[PDB]
């Protein structure tokens, strides 16, 4: 996914 | 450089479904990931779901019940919400993310009652 870095940043918010 | 507007909220029976839309106006929408958050009065805002061009991420709170999807031809991202519970009641708001820059919508109300 070309937007995987943005998805990673959102994943980091899932605490 | 996009503006976002949410729609599709309402008042629905417990166990029912809604489909929210996050519509974007502006250029290069395909270069933004789209994230849904929700926030009830008195509480903190929490992440719900995210989509890139096609890959998706879900909070554990909605896994198996919600599905996020994207149609760039319509500059729209959808959040299909199934098996809704009273605890899903909140304002749902979308967020377009391009690198470290974030744009936010306004919010649409979702109320779930039995």
């Amino acid at each position: 996914d070309p937007l995987q870095p943005e998805l990673d940043s959102f994943k980091e918010e899932l605490d | 450089q996009v503006q976002l507007v949410e729609s599709g909220g309402g008042l629905v029976q417990t166990g029912g479904s809604l489909r929210l839309s996050c519509e974007a106006s502006g250029s290069a929408f395909s270069s933004y990931a789209v994230n849904w958050y929700r926030q009830a009065p008195g509480k903190q805002r929490e992440p719900v779901a995210a989509i890139g061009s096609f890959n998706t991420v879900y909070s554990d709170s909605v896994k198996g019940r919600f599905t996020i999807s994207r149609d760039n031809a319509k500059n729209t991202v959808y959040l299909q919400m199934n098996s809704l519970k009273p605890e899903d009641t909140a304002v749902y708001i979308c967020n377009a993310r391009r690198g470290a820059t974030n744009t936010w919508g306004q919010g649409t109300q979702v109320t779930v009652s039995s």
